């Protein structure tokens, strides 16, 4: 589908969050974001950082990715399956496209 | 397979090499110095050219 | 009309060296059983224009804490050069007729990390100054091998012009002769251009993307085609330096067609290295060269110098 | 004529200009590079051309390099440009309008080929000299 | 190593052989004090030939 | 004396001045002196290329290399100023 | 499958093939034919001297 | 000088067309150096090797050397190789002999 | 030129 | 005894070994060669310079 | 390090060090006085091989 | 270790015959070229964080002049043509070979490197760089004797004496005295020479050999300070004893040998009449003469305070015996009704 695993913000552009995150990690996550060239996407992934998912009720968690980063789209699962991941980004393209 | 059979057919690679450039190259020598022998007996009457073509544009440039 | 010439020379080559990366995730890819890029094509063939577009579209910050002058002159030098090698490139008529061009090449090929010297100086980044470092480390280490092996060949076709090298070839081709040094030039080229086992300038994951981090989109858009114009480039060299063709001048584009399969069969093979192996790391990647390489490099040299009076067969 | 080669020397000069003021060696380091290949040019307007792919490879190829080595070692933080000092962009216009007034005022092939038959002597006292250098630089480092 | 003659290479011309030979010829028992008066003359032609 | 090498032969004398004005660090010095060695290197070549002097075509390739020899020698010399102060003149 | 991969390389060949043919040609389109003309020597060059008056 | 004005002249035009073009919007803290994505402890400094230039200059003292290996393929072809010959050698030997030394003095 | 030492001036081409 | 540890070498640093063999038979075996003295004189025979009469 | 531990007054060269603290010095007179007797004794005239 | 030592040693010999022997400029430059390379190393044996930038003075002013050296040959070829030594041909570079060899000497106002470089290096590399450094500039002064500028040769031959004088009461510490010592010597050498080059060589060989007896005692009694120095009257009185008398010859009290240099000298610039420069010259040898006398006085002379620690230090013998000492004394002393074998030098 073209796209391709490269590391390093500045050349790379939508990032994925899978996993759940965390308080110590966030403000890392923070900084990346906003070192990335716009036109800068995220996805949220899983029930993960969808919103805490199954750890929303604890200290460290930091309920969804939403409240860092404006997130575009969502791709609940726990994990997703990967093809629904699959269908999620296609999906994102199909969002792209309408920009 | 066998370690000798490595050095074996490398080495024997490499004379093959070397007798057929030694061939080529000194047949290129040959038709090389027989090209000399060309330009050699070319060059008197272009020394008179140059000559006379000096001596003329030293005259003209004088006057 | 020696201008269109030039521009005649410049646009294939760019074509080509997107259509190389196209081909790099292919074969890349087939190595791995993944199919490569598909979708967009029908074939992948529309992807490296859209990636491209991808990329100058995208917007190239200029970083807060760079200095900026050497930042933006770095990337220019190194499409700059790593077009301006391609010049005396025998195909089978050289663009230029360089009465010593070869040493010419290794001019450019050493200007080329220079490059990257500044490029990892003026990002300013931890990650810049250090994969910067190495770099120029593991580049001049192969340098010095490079031209000592690239001479020792160059004793018998009998001069740095590099036309006579297709006359010298007329039949068994250099690398019967002398094949143990077309290896070392084969890895020299394999480490000078920064590839596969000898992978350090990238980093990867040793130092995430190592000193072109820093750049963003339209700068890394040229080091990366440069880079891969170095890799194409390295290769016809090799190609027209160790595998010689039949050659009728009245039929100048066959022997061309020859030319392209027998550099390109060479520039796969990079990409068939990338499959598989493993990166040797900044210790060992100098000890194979300072310890193992060079020696047989000076024996063979010696060697070389010495078959033309043993065999009364100068060139 | 085109004058090109004398004004290769005039950009040659302001290339000793803006090196031989002093602002961070790694910027003076890229005023070697500019006198480098100019000075390459220069001398290959006379057709030396051996000579001139020398300097443009033993040289810049070899030494600027080495001293993209040293500037790892020295740097300090806030190296400067030459405008970051009165005194150095002082003196880079004290190059100019000097330069600027004095503006308003093959054989080499068997010529080099020569040094191993016909000059063994130097050839001795340079390989005896750069070994001894090695050596040098050993006993200095260890 | 020495002087622009002296047997060079494939036998190539020094530019300026020639003043040179004479001004050499005219330069030996008078050694170098009355060469700088006597010789003089050469000495100048053959300036004239590098410059 | 065409007036190019008298414009070499003054990219000595600023070659020479930037040397002795000397200042700060003195990496700058081993630069400024290397680029006296290579003026010196060019005002030597491009008179071998004049009057075919041929054998002196020899001349200034040695000539270089004990040049950029002493250079090559001189940053050693650095590292161990530079070993114990990161390195300053004052 | 694996020949799949030919569109992408055939593409290169051609870009690669392009300079090579477009140089040769163009030579023997301003030189007539003739094949161009090196001049690696001085001598040569003074053939290309003695020549260009002639015609 | 026709070819490096175009070839630099094109590369020139793609830093132009790379810049005044996506015409977005930069601002602080994007513009940040990246460390991974936690701040710099501090700005590029001192990341000092005796190990560097132990070699490095060794590198520069070879490349020396093979500045005078250049002339052989000319220098094979003079009339009296005999006299050539030891020096072609002895050169390469000692080249050899500085590795050498350096090979065991660690 | 008046500097130093004389410089004969004009073209390089001459010599 | 010398012979042995030749052995040991070839089984410790087998590419400094083959170095060092053509590395001295490179010097040692030219002066055999016969050929040489006609490859000096090759170069006797070729005249890029003119036979002046 | 083994040269240093041979010729021993060069272990002892930095010991008689001059500080001049008044405890530690001595005048003149008294250490003329003393080493002149110390060549008084039957081993010390010489060096030992000799005496 | 000695064996990669004696070969750096060695190869300055070499790197000093070359120059004497090679006629061609470019091996000149050669011969200093690689004396350097090899004279720096044998400065950091030991090495001290003060060596480190004695040896940084020391090659960065031996570079920059080779540098001017180098630079002043090619314009001399420019306009001559030439390689062999002989005259040169254009005074605006013949002056520059002058400098550039004024820097090599050490000659004021070229000197300042001297008395610091000393400082920074133990007596024995400090003796070899004072005597064997100064033959090769002065090997290749005397082949270009010919055509040298008079003027400039002069002014800096005084100079030498003014600076070698007045800097020389100052200092304490010995070394730095030797210092002021040899660049005031140089100043006679070099006086001389635009006259008459073999009177140069006589006094050449008397300074050499009398800094060596210099250097060999100050090795002998390992004294540096001038209090160090002091105490060794008691321990070992002889080579105090004998500190006095190398002393006065250096000083050239005329029964001592090295008045012989001076008083050759005297003769042959007066032969040229211009006999208001030596009485300013022999005026201001005095001066020099002074410190040697002071630093007799703290010496052997008079008795400083001896420290007690150093009782003990008499049971033991010193060794590693320095052959060649006593006849460097000796003839650096006694020769004086030998003058005329001095045209042995012819
Ligand atoms: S999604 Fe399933 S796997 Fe991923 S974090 Fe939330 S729980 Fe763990």
């Amino acid at each position: 589908f073209g796209v391709v695993f490269r590391a390093s913000p500045r050349q790379s552009d939508v990032m994925i969050v899978a996993g759940t995150l965390t308080n110590k990690m966030a403000p890392a996550l923070r900084k990346v974001y906003d070192q990335m060239p716009e036109p800068r996407y995220v996805v949220s992934m899983g029930s993960c950082a969808n919103g805490g998912g199954y750890y929303h009720y604890s200290y460290s968690v930091v309920r969804g990715c939403d409240r860092i980063v404006p997130v575009d789209i969502y791709v609940p699962g726990c994990p997703p399956t990967a093809e629904a991941l699959l269908y999620g980004i296609l999906q994102l393209q199909r969002k792209i496209k309408r920009e | 397979l066998s370690g000798y059979s490595m050095f074996a057919v490398g080495i024997g690679t490499l004379l093959f090499g070397y007798w057929s450039m030694m061939k080529w190259n000194r047949e290129r020598r040959r038709l090389q110095i027989e090209d000399f022998e060309a330009r050699i007996a070319l060059m008197p009457l272009f020394q008179a050219e140059k000559d006379r073509r000096v001596l003329q544009m030293l005259r003209e440039n004088l006057e | 009309m020696f201008m269109i010439n030039i521009l005649s020379l410049i646009i294939p080559i760019l074509l080509a060296v997107a259509f190389l990366t196209l081909v790099e995730r292919k074969v890349l890819g087939y190595m791995q059983l993944r199919k490569g890029p598909n979708v967009v094509g029908p074939y992948g063939l529309l992807q490296p224009i859209a990636d491209a577009l991808k990329l100058f579209t995208k917007e190239p910050l200029r970083p807060a804490t760079s200095s900026i002058s050497m930042f933006i002159i770095a990337p220019i030098l190194a499409l700059s050069l790593a077009l301006t090698m391609w010049v005396p490139l025998p195909m089978p008529y050289p663009l230029i007729n360089m009465n010593l061009g070869v040493l010419f090449m290794l001019a450019m090929s050493s200007l080329a990390v220079y490059s990257i010297l500044w490029s990892g100086w003026a990002s300013n980044s931890k990650y810049a100054l250090i994969g910067a470092l190495r770099a120029v480390a593991q580049t001049i280490s192969y340098e010095v091998t490079l031209a000592i092996i690239l001479l020792s060949v160059l004793l018998m076709n009998g001069s740095y012009t590099l036309s006579t090298l297709i006359t010298t070839q007329e039949h068994i081709w250099m690398i019967f002769t002398s094949w143990p040094l077309a290896m070392m030039w084969f890895i020299s080229t394999l480490a000078e251009t920064n590839r596969a086992p000898f992978d350090l300038t990238e980093g990867e994951s040793e130092l995430v993307s190592g000193f072109n981090v820093e750049y963003a989109a339209g700068p890394f858009a040229m080091f990366f085609m440069a880079e891969y114009a170095n890799i194409i480039m390295m290769n016809a060299f090799t190609a027209i330096l160790f595998l010689g063709a039949s050659h009728d001048p009245h039929t100048p584009e066959l022997y061309t067609i020859n030319f392209v399969l027998k550099t390109l069969a060479l520039t796969i093979t990079f990409l068939w290295i990338r499959a598989s192996y493993p990166r040797f790391r900044y210790d060992q990647l100098m000890h194979l060269l300072w310890k193992s390489f060079l020696p047989l490099t000076l024996a063979l040299c010696m060697w070389h110098i010495s078959l033309p009076i043993m065999t009364a067969s100068i060139p | 004529t085109m004058y090109i080669a004398f004004i290769l020397s005039t950009i040659f000069v302001i290339g000793f200009v803006g090196f031989s003021s002093k602002p961070s060696p790694i910027y003076g380091g890229l005023g070697l590079i500019v006198s480098g290949g100019v000075g390459c040019g220069i001398v290959l307007n006379f057709g030396g051309s051996f000579l001139g792919l020398m300097v443009f490879l033993i040289y810049l190829g070899g030494m600027l390099v080495v001293f993209g080595y040293t500037t790892a070692m020295a740097t300090e933080m806030y190296p400067e440009v030459w405008v970051s000092n009165k005194t150095v962009f002082g003196a880079f216009v004290s190059g100019l309008m000097m330069e600027f007034c004095m503006v308003y005022y093959s054989e080499e092939a068997m010529g080099i080929a020569a040094l191993y038959s016909y000059g063994t002597w130097l050839v001795i006292v340079t390989g005896w000299s750069l070994l001894i250098g090695v050596v040098v630089i050993m006993e200095i480092t260890r | 190593m020495t002087i622009q003659s002296a047997e060079q290479p494939h036998k190539i011309p020094g530019r300026c052989h020639a003043f040179e030979k004479e001004w050499i010829e005219c330069a030996h028992g008078i050694g170098g004090i009355r060469a700088e008066k006597e010789c003089k003359i050469e000495f100048d032609d053959f300036v004239e030939c590098l410059l | 004396m065409p007036l190019v090498y008298m414009n070499i032969i003054m990219a000595f004398a600023i070659a020479l001045a930037g040397l002795l004005m000397y200042r700060s660090h003195l990496m700058s010095s081993l630069l400024c002196l290397e680029g006296m060695m290579l003026s010196l290197f060019i005002m030597s070549t491009l008179i071998i290329l004049n009057t075919h002097f041929t054998l002196a075509n020899m001349m200034p390739i040695i000539l270089l290399v004990f040049a950029a020899c002493e250079a090559a020698l001189g940053l050693s010399l650095l590292v161990m100023v530079s070993n114990t102060y990161g390195t300053d003149y004052v | 499958m694996w020949f799949e991969i030919l569109p992408g390389i055939a593409v290169m060949a051609a870009c690669l093939f392009i300079p090579g043919m477009a140089t040769a040609h163009i030579h023997k389109f301003t030189n007539g034919g003739k094949e161009k003309r090196v001049a690696h020597f001085s001598y040569q060059w003074n053939l290309m001297e003695r020549d260009r008056r002639i015609s | 000088m026709l070819t490096l004005l175009t070839n630099v002249t094109l590369a020139s035009l793609l830093v132009l067309i790379a810049f005044w073009l996506p015409q977005l919007n930069a601002y602080s803290e994007k513009t940040s150096p990246y460390e991974c994505g936690f701040d710099p402890m501090g700005s590029a400094r001192l990341p000092f090797s005796m190990k560097f230039f132990l070699v490095a200059i060794t590198f520069l003292l070879f490349d020396l050397e093979i500045a005078l290996l250049l002339p052989l393929p000319w220098a094979s072809q003079t009339n009296n190789l005999k006299t050539m010959l030891t020096m072609a050698l002895f050169l390469l030997i000692l080249l050899a002999a500085s590795l050498a030394y350096e090979w065991t003095q660690k | 030129v008046e500097i130093i030492f004389k410089f004969n001036g004009l073209g390089d081409w001459v010599i | 005894r010398i012979a042995s540890f030749l052995k040991n070498a070839w089984a410790k640093e087998p590419v400094l070994v083959a170095s060092f063999a053509i590395g001295g038979l490179a010097i040692i075996l030219p002066s055999l060669s016969p050929y040489t003295n006609y490859a000096i004189r090759i170069n006797r025979a070729t005249p890029y310079n003119y036979p002046v009469p | 390090l083994r040269m240093l531990v041979q010729n021993k007054l060069e272990v002892l060269n930095y010991t008689t060090i001059p500080v001049y603290l008044p405890e530690i010095t001595i005048g003149a007179h008294q250490s003329d006085r003393v080493f002149q007797k110390f060549t008084e004794l039957p081993g010390r005239k010489y060096s030992p091989g000799y005496n | 270790n000695p064996i990669i030592y004696t070969t750096l040693i060695m190869t300055v010999m070499s790197g000093t015959m070359l120059v004497m022997i090679s006629s061609h400029w470019l091996l000149i430059w050669i011969g200093f070229e690689m004396n350097l390379l090899a004279m720096i190393p044998v400065l950091m044996k030991n090495f001290n964080p003060r060596a480190t930038e004695a040896a940084t003075k020391y090659f960065l002013t031996q570079a920059t002049a080779s540098m001017m050296l180098m630079m002043a040959i090619i314009i001399n070829l420019l306009y001559s043509g030439q390689w062999t030594i002989t005259k040169m041909f254009n005074p605006v570079a013949m002056t520059m070979m002058t400098m550039a060899l004024a820097m090599k000497l050490g000659l004021s106002p070229f000197h300042f490197w001297v008395p610091e470089v000393t400082q920074g290096i133990s007596l024995q590399a400090g003796l070899l760089l004072l005597t064997w450094q100064k033959l090769a500039p002065l090997s290749v002064l005397c082949q270009i004797s010919q055509s040298i500028n008079p003027n400039l040769m002069l002014t800096m031959a005084m100079l030498s004496i003014l600076i070698g004088g007045w800097g020389g009461l100052n200092q304490t510490q010995l070394r730095k005295i030797m210092a002021y010592s040899s660049i005031a010597h140089m100043g006679w050498m070099t006086a001389v020479l635009p006259y008459n080059t073999t009177m140069t060589i006589l006094n050449l060989l008397i300074y050499i050999t009398m800094t060596l007896a210099m250097f060999m005692l100050l090795i002998h009694s390992s004294a540096t300070t001038t209090l160090s120095l002091s105490h060794t009257w008691n321990k070992m009185p002889v080579i105090t004893s004998l500190m006095m008398v190398t002393l006065l010859s250096m000083g050239g009290l005329p029964p001592l040998s090295g008045f012989m240099p001076k008083w050759m000298i005297i003769q042959e610039m007066t032969k040229n009449e211009s006999i208001i420069m030596p009485t300013l010259m022999a005026m201001t040898a005095l001066l020099n003469l002074y410190f040697y006398m002071r630093l007799a006085y703290s010496s052997s002379l008079t008795m400083f305070p001896s420290t007690n620690n150093m009782k003990m230090k008499w049971q033991f013998e010193h060794t590693k015996q320095m052959k060649l000492l006593p006849t460097m004394i000796v003839l650096s002393t006694l020769v004086l009704p030998m003058t005329p074998a001095l045209s042995s030098l012819n």
